């Protein structure tokens, strides 16, 4: 039922503007916060913008700050991102994102859109993942670590991006699993160092895994990512 | 619709809830968090048990509550606002086994 369809991606010459419109279906739009998150081609995630339930609270990343303008229409269930005065490094896949909290930030970006490609012809809290690459076999216990600079207590979220497909929320609040997540996944951690564990690895788990700070400090920064590929 | 109350993270936000001082005379007040359209309202703070000492700030976590009884005004003060403090909230008048909703307020937190 739930679907998010982005529109407006493509090629734009530098300096020009571009609008991205996201159509939302199958849930309560006026109650959930919304956002846009980007992924540079073959690179990690990066949050772009977030907008409030009432639309009267916008939060842009420092890079796009001053240039992009997030917007929304609850009567039409649409989420806009106006990228005026674009730049050459802005190019990436842009992902329409639901927050999944009844007027609250909730647990994390639960449902992602499939994203549209936007190309252009030519302090912070560091979240670092150990390792970056990893080659495993089917049925191997795998452990991934995520480190924060300043303490974040228990407000960590793990997302799992399949090859080429959109991400999806795996672990919320570091400890607990999202509804529907298989039993084998096990998240854990507190403070600065957190760990995710795959017990008895299954074939469909080979993918990229990202961590994110979600709840304490408004730089909701993502992790650099760990690529669990096949041996 | 409902009123939106914006606050900058790390700063304090003072929410006001006027009520009929005579209709709710002798009834304590509460400030709770709405968990859904039909979901329950999870209590955050409540005025002091004694109805006389309700004007003072009862503190739970980082949320204080004062209740001007004679003037009839429920003030809530959220100090050091955090992103997880964002959400929909209810001012309530508690009587017996029931709670009447004085005002529904959306609390949003901004960055700096
Ligand atoms: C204080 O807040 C916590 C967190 O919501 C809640 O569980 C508790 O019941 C509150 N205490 C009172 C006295 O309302």
């Amino acid at each position: 039922e739930v679907q998010l369809l982005e529109s407006g991606g493509g090629l734009v010459q530098p300096g020009g503007s571009l609008r991205l419109s996201c159509a939302a279906s199958g849930f309560t739009f006026y109650s959930s916060y919304m956002g846009w998150v980007r992924q540079a081609p073959g690179k990690g995630l990066e949050w772009v913008s977030y907008i409030s339930s009432s639309g009267s609270s916008t939060y842009y990343a420092d890079s796009v700050k001053g240039r992009f303008t997030i917007s929304r229409d609850n009567s039409k269930n649409t989420l806009y991102l106006q990228m005026n005065s674009l730049r050459a490094e802005d190019t990436a896949v842009y992902y329409c994102a639901r927050v999944g909290g009844y007027y609250s930030w909730g647990n994390g970006i639960d449902y992602w859109g499939q994203g549209t490609l936007v190309t252009v012809s030519s302090s912070d809290i560091q979240m670092t993942q150990s390792p970056s690459s990893l080659s495993a076999s089917v049925g191997d216990r795998v452990t991934i670590t995520c480190r924060a600079s300043q303490s974040i207590s228990s407000y960590l979220n793990w997302y799992q991006q399949k090859p080429g497909k959109a991400p999806k929320l795996l672990i919320y609040a570091a400890s607990s699993l999202q509804s529907g997540v298989p039993s084998r996944f096990s998240g854990s951690g507190s403070g600065t160092d957190f760990t995710l564990t795959i017990s008895s690895l299954q074939p469909e788990d080979f993918a990229t895994y990202y961590c994110q700070q979600y709840g304490v400090y408004y730089p909701f920064t993502f992790g650099q990512g760990t690529k669990l590929e096949i041996k | 619709n409902t009123t939106v109350f914006q606050g900058v993270a790390g700063q304090s936000l003072q929410v006001s809830c006027p009520y009929d001082s005579m209709k709710h005379w002798g009834r304590r007040k509460a400030w709770c968090r709405q968990l859904g359209e039909k979901g329950p309202c999870q209590r955050v703070v409540s005025t002091h048990n004694l109805w006389l000492l309700s004007f003072l700030r009862r503190w739970n976590g980082s949320t204080a509550i004062t209740d001007d009884t004679l003037g009839g005004t429920l003030t809530i003060t959220l100090r050091n606002l955090q992103p997880h403090d964002a959400g929909l909230y209810q001012c309530q008048s508690l009587h017996g086994s029931e709670a009447d909703t004085l005002r529904k307020v959306l609390v949003e937190v901004l960055a700096d």
